[PDB]
């Protein structure tokens, strides 16, 4: 009704509704006429209509869903990566994932438990040193010796290629599930920390189980990075509130 | 003056005697008949052509109502768009293989089609149970490289006919 | 190289200065015929002079070395062109990364508001116009400047317009973009053949970051030839 | 809680010590849960000695590929002279990823060093000299088996009575494409002035990703013309001379010898998909070849029966699935339609199982040679008849098809050998159980998802992902909530996509409140029994907009994050434009 | 008008304009020469400048010798004299 478009969305419907509009067919209104509300207000339907508008559905599709797990975890033993891209939050997935299923699965499997380090990367604090310091005493690698390391290097990337050689000559068991929470977030979408998970994919012995949420995420990874991580992509989009994100992000007025 | 195809005059006046028609020639249910002469309403001035958006409900709504019909033989799937083929004046199939692409998306999100696709269970040809394992990349979905459950026993009983 | 030629010809009617006379003239032949070329500038001819030499050399036979002018025009090919380049395809990239760059190359140097008017080209429904074009050509040749900035929308977009057809209803060819297109972008951005507003470590996935081809028209003309794309007949409308 | 605000928390999962099971595989039941546990513990066990068996020979390959490669440099790196003796040997690697080590011969009474550069070991001339001349006293003085020099040309210089030995110094820039030309002429023409010093040779080695009229342009002519003096290129990719796909692709038939069929479409996707891309195609063959066994094990459960010893396990769920091949519903058409014997038929359509139980394990001992043949025609092509420019993929493709003699007479080279390289094949009964494939579209939705329509589907639609019930309404919180209204989220855009191209907020607010039921949410607003604040603000005469703005405030600001609405306009806030178009 | 000259193609124009910046008669559009002190010499050395990473012939240059200076200084004996007028 408010769109005169000849075309729906296409290529022509992306240069259908791209026209010019007049000065006086446009309407100027100021969100201020629409009702403001208070904070605790939007606080508590908020946390209402999470879990009471399609909670049973939600909950009937988690369980559908919820019988893939042993194909994930098939897909993580066979050395790939996994990507589950979708419409909603993927975090409770991937905390009932990793945490309940698939490192006791991999610890039965292979005679404590196995490690999962989560990775907050919808959190804009994420830098990648010290979560290498915190791969580096999950597995305790060896030193970047005087040859090894150059003029002016970066120590990461070389003590991550000293690793990638090291478990070549290893047997192939997971030593850790780095489970990557928005993978395309505001601080690791760059490109040196997507250097760093990329080249920590090359290595068998860790399973990286990564979520995504913007949707032109796919350029972030060219002919080198795509190769190193070989994600294998699972539409999981089960439409959840995503209301653990939401207080890292601006909810100005 | 031979007409060359009826989907081609711009700007004739059709009434809901005709849509009716069109519907009862399909025999398409009321619930159906009631939203295809209720969309005419609402689109009606913006409208190059009356006989490509009528012409393309009654195969995509068509395809929806009668879509375990089509699942034992591939008979009806040619019936259906040579009827609507030789009732619109036309040579060429695919011109009206056409108009159910351009009138497609048209209808995507509407009302509608969103209560009765879920009424027959089609969601796009394939029902719900067999798209959600589909959607998530199972490799425990149904390829079609053997024949249906329901199909075999009826491939079975055309055999003791043709030897009794 | 001509010390050896001198006795694979079967040459006995030569001196010293019966060298240096015909070496002589081959560095005035470099020079009236590569002075306009190179400039006052002794090692733009010192090279010059090296490589055309055993070329040259290899052009006396038996009585060229006592005239100064049909060996010359034995020669001759050597004396129009400077051949100094180090040299069939044109680049060694996929089909969908060349068409990316074609229509990055189109989006980049096309003004946004007339491509409705050559791209779109599918049956209406409803009551729309489409794009009347540019009525004046402008002759000041846009492809001579600096290219454009677009929103990777409009790449897309211009992508699936200018693709050829792929893939008895349930096909809908208009290629969508998979992971395939998005990785060939970014490999394209990788080989710094589409580019952007490079501010340090930029953040790809922003509404605010936008791209630009930075390769040359006459690397384009020779992909839109490997590729068989009409691409001439874009740019008719300037000149 | 607050564990959800830092990063990388590590978490370790606590475990139940023991359940005393066999379910150390991930292979579930299959044949709708009739399967014994034994087959697929075979099955397992079976799928491990196919895919070792594979990748013992892909390894192989790719650590081939390297002892080529060493071997195929280091002789135009060396064994030539140039009379000039003042210019540097160039090497131009065409098409290579940086990704080869260089190995440096012997050659006593010299040193050979390699000095690796990089776009990021690049930002100007003198960090370049500095890591160049670094690498050079590190593997000079290391390489020996005591003063702090300068990191210049003056190393190159005195490196005759530093150390004694002739320097022999051979660079290597690992993207050529990727590093400024402005600073590698720069630097070119620094190296250029050590020429003069009588016991040095540098030797360039340039790793290019794209042509060589692309180096040539950007560079400047001077330094071309100091580069045309020994120069010599290579081309350096795994899609020049199929020699690499004609031995991943072969040593895939090498494992699969009998066993199991490639269908038609599968060959054709993968030909469709390793076109698409250039760089990596060893690596995009193997991916999809062991995705392609992968999602077969798990599936098929007649790959417990490609081993001949597993024959006697034909349990009666079994001869019920393999009945219902159309390959057998055109034998037993066959059987019927040429001739009428009664009582076999008769039989062996639903009664007996015995001749059924007996009569598949004939169909094993069939081989019919398709990959057992095609090595002779590769054979044929590459020493009987020298052409070296075949693709054992594509010709596998078109023998699988039937239309190999139009593939043969591509060439136009053996017209005397149409009838010596001819087969014809047919099909063998039960392939259609036996056959990787892809008819379902798993390989395209799990290795080249269309990504941006799979989130713009489930954006629009929602049925397709969300269920419909009949049974828990009552005992929920909302049952008549999820058949009268849409997920927010998922209504909001389906005003988004017949939208213009700047969306006003207030009027993409009014048109997302008049979609919403008002005398259902003003009656189901009131439903809580703990709480007391949901009510009260129901008790207010604008109930329905301050609960309508929260959901429009909510949505919005979901979608934004996802990449669907750029707010422009800073410091307003109010005007949103519309950035992803559905079907692109 | 009329033996003649020879027009050379662009691939050897190039040599001849990087000639003429070799030469300083023209200069990029807003680059600065040599800094003043030593420390905004080095704060520029590890910057890469966009008018260096686009492509060779559309680095937007700048004139050292208007066309004004090139009238007077040219010899009126020459083939492009009449040329220098606009």
């Amino acid at each position: 009704t408010k769109s005169a478009s000849s075309f729906l969305d296409t290529f022509e419907g992306y240069f259908d509704q791209r026209k010019i509009v007049r000065t006086n067919a446009k309407s100027r209104h100021t969100m201020s006429m629409a009702p403001d509300v208070t904070r605790e207000e939007f606080s508590l339907v908020s946390n209402f209509f999470n879990e009471n508008f399609q909670k049973r559905p939600r909950q009937k599709l988690f369980e559908i869903q919820k019988k893939m797990f042993p194909q994930y975890w098939f897909e993580l033993t066979q050395g790939f990566s996994l990507l589950f891209y979708g419409v909603g939050s993927k975090r409770n997935f991937l905390e009932e994932f990793a945490i309940d299923y698939l490192s006791p699965k991999i610890a039965y499997s292979q005679l404590n438990s196995i490690p999962c380090l989560i990775l907050n990367g919808y959190n804009p604090s994420c830098n990648y040193r010290d979560v290498f310091k915190e791969i580096t005493d999950l597995l305790v690698p060896a030193e970047l010796t005087r040859s090894e390391t150059k003029y002016w290097g970066n120590h990461v990337i070389l003590q991550i290629q000293k690793m990638i050689d090291f478990y070549k000559n290893q047997p192939l068991d997971i030593k850790l599930i780095l489970v990557v929470h928005n993978l395309d977030g505001p601080s690791i979408r760059k490109n040196t920390f997507q250097t760093m998970l990329s080249f920590l994919s090359v290595i068998r012995q860790i399973a990286i189980v990564a979520s995504t949420d913007h949707i032109y995420a796919p350029l972030l990874w060219d002919n080198m990075k795509a190769q190193n991580y070989n994600f294998v992509f699972h539409d999981i989009s089960n439409f959840e509130p995503s209301t653990v994100e939401s207080t890292f992000q601006d909810v100005m007025k | 003056r031979i007409p060359n195809s009826l989907l081609v005059k711009k700007y004739c006046k059709m009434t809901t005697e005709e849509i009716i028609r069109l519907c009862n020639d399909f025999e398409l249910p009321r619930e159906v008949a009631y939203k295809i002469v209720d969309e005419y309403n609402i689109n009606a001035s913006r409208l190059v052509c009356p006989w490509q958006l009528v012409c393309g409900l009654v195969l995509n709504c068509t395809f929806i109502v009668f879509n375990e019909r089509r699942r034992k033989d591939p008979r009806i799937d040619h019936f259906i768009v040579s009827k609507m083929c030789s009732l619109m004046l036309t040579s060429k199939v695919d011109d009206v293989i056409e108009c159910v692409k351009l009138v497609k998306e048209l209808i995507i999100g509407e009302k509608w089609f969103r209560d009765l696709q879920i009424r027959y269970d089609d969601f796009d040809g394939i029902r719900y149970d067999e798209i959600i394992f589909r959607k998530l990349g199972s490799m425990l979905q149904t390829t079609n490289i053997l024949v249906t459950d329901d199909q075999y026993n009826i491939w079975k009983k055309r055999i003791e006919m043709d030897l009794a | 190289c001509l010390r050896k030629r001198i006795i694979e010809e079967q040459i006995t009617d030569c001196t010293d200065d019966q060298f240096q006379n015909v070496a002589a003239n081959f560095i005035h032949l470099i020079v009236q015929a590569f002075h306009s070329y190179t400039g006052n500038d002794i090692f733009a001819l010192n090279d010059l002079i090296d490589f055309k030499w055993p070329k040259y050399v290899s052009r006396i036979t038996k009585e060229n070395i006592f005239e100064p002018l049909a060996l010359y025009k034995s020669a001759i090919k050597l004396f129009l062109s400077t051949d100094d380049n180090l040299s069939s395809q044109t680049y060694d990239l996929s089909i969908i990364s060349k068409y990316l760059l074609i229509a990055s190359y189109i989006c980049s140097y096309l003004e946004p508001r007339y491509d409705a008017s050559i791209f779109s080209r599918k049956t209406r429904i409803i009551q729309g116009r489409a794009a009347y074009g540019r009525r004046k050509k402008k002759e000041v040749n846009p492809r001579y400047l600096q290219p454009s900035l677009f929103a990777i929308e409009r790449l897309l977009a211009i992508f699936q317009a200018i693709f050829p057809i792929q893939g008895a209803l349930r096909e809908e060819s208009l290629m969508k973009a998979n992971i395939e297109v998005f990785q060939n972008l970014s490999e394209l951005h990788t080989l710094k053949l589409i580019a952007t507003t490079m501010n340090k470590n930029i953040d790809y996935l922003s509404p605010k970051v936008r791209w630009k081809v930075n390769v040359p028209w006459e690397i384009i003309k020779e992909i839109s030839e490997s590729v068989h794309f009409n691409i001439s007949d874009y740019f008719s409308d300037i000149h | 809680f607050a564990d959800a605000q830092r990063s990388h928390y590590t978490v370790y999962p606590s475990l139940p010590q023991s359940n005393k099971n066999d379910k150390h595989i991930p292979f579930v039941k299959l044949l709708s849960g009739k399967e014994s546990e034994v087959n697929v513990e075979k099955r397992w066990e079976l799928y491990h000695q196919l895919h070792s068996h594979f990748h013992d020979q892909v390894d192989h390959i790719i650590d081939n590929i390297e002892a080529d490669l060493k071997a195929e440099i280091s002789d135009l790196l060396y064994s030539e002279t140039t009379q000039k003796r003042r210019c540097f040997n160039t090497i131009f690697l065409l098409g290579s990823d940086s990704t080869t080590k260089i190995e440096l011969k012997d050659e006593s009474s010299r040193y050979n060093v390699l000095i690796e550069l990089t776009p990021k070991e690049s930002p100007n001339v003198r960090m370049m000299l500095r890591r160049s001349m670094y690498k050079l006293y590190s593997a000079a003085d290391a390489e020996e088996h005591n003063n702090d020099v300068s990191y210049d040309l003056s190393l190159v210089e005195n490196f005759k009575r530093l150390f004694g030995k002739d320097l022999a110094m051979v660079f290597n820039f690992k993207d050529v494409d990727s590093i400024n030309f402005n600073t590698l002429d720069n630097f070119i023409i620094l190296l250029k002035s050590a020429f003069k010093y009588d016991h040095v040779k540098i030797s360039l080695i340039f790793n290019i990703n794209t042509n060589l009229s692309n180096i040539e342009k950007n560079l400047r002519q001077s330094t071309i013309r100091l580069l045309k003096r020994n120069y010599h290129k290579l081309d350096v990719s795994s899609n020049k001379g199929f020699k690499y796909g004609n031995q991943i692709f072969q040593s895939f038939l090498d494992t699969v010898d009998g066993k199991l069929n490639l269908s038609d479409r599968f060959v054709e996707f993968i030909l469709s998909k390793m076109a698409n891309n250039t760089n990596h195609n060893l690596q995009l063959l193997t991916k999809m070849l062991d995705y392609s066994l992968m999602s077969y094990f798990f599936q098929n459960a007649f790959s417990v029966f490609i081993d001949p010893v597993n024959v006697d396990f034909l349990n009666d769920d079994y001869l019920k699935i393999l009945s219902r091949c159309p390959t057998f519903m055109f034998f037993v058409e066959g059987l019927i339609k040429q001739h009428a014997p009664a009582d076999e038929i008769l039989s062996l359509l639903t009664n007996k199982n015995r001749g059924l139980e007996e009569f598949f394990v004939e169909f094993l001992v069939r081989e019919n040679p398709i990959n057992g043949h095609a090595k002779f025609v590769a054979r044929f092509l590459e020493e009987e008849l020298n052409i070296t420019n075949f693709n054992l993929i594509e010709l596998y493709h078109n023998l699988l098809i039937g239309k190999l003699d139009s593939y043969l007479d591509r060439w136009s080279a053996c017209k005397e050998y149409k009838d010596r390289l001819h087969f014809e094949p047919i099909d063998t009964i039960f392939q259609e159980l036996f056959t990787l494939d892809n008819r379902s579209g798993l390989l395209t939705q799990s290795i080249f998802p269309s990504y941006k329509s799979n989130i713009e589907d489930n954006l629009l639609s929602w049925e397709q992902v969300l269920p419909s019930l009949d049974k828990e309404n009552y005992d929920t919180l909302s049952g008549d909530l999820d058949k009268i209204m849409a997920p927010v989220l998922g209504q909001l855009f389906k005003l988004y996509r017949e939208a213009n191209m700047t969306i006003n907020i207030y009027d993409f607010y009014i048109a997302f409140r008049e979609t919403l039921p008002k005398e259902e949410i003003l009656n189901f607003i009131r439903k809580d029994p703990s709480n007391t604040k949901l009510l009260e603000l129901a008790e207010t005469p604008d109930a329905f907009d301050k609960v309508a703005l929260i959901l429009f405030m909510q949505a919005i600001f979901a979608f934004e994050n996802m990449g669907l609405i750029k707010f422009q306009s800073t410091k307003s806030y109010d005007l949103v434009e519309k950035c992803v178009w559905r079907g692109i | 008008r009329i033996n003649t000259i020879k027009l050379w193609l662009k691939k050897d124009v190039k040599n001849v304009w990087e000639n003429l910046v070799q030469l300083d008669f023209f200069t990029e559009k807003s680059a600065v020469g040599l800094r003043d002190n030593a420390t905004a010499a080095f704060y520029a050395s590890n910057y890469q400048f966009q008018g260096t990473m686009i492509p060779f012939d559309l680095r937007s240059y700048q004139m050292q010798i208007i066309l004004q200076e090139l009238r007077r200084i040219i010899p009126k004996s020459n083939m492009y004299y009449s040329w220098t007028q606009l």
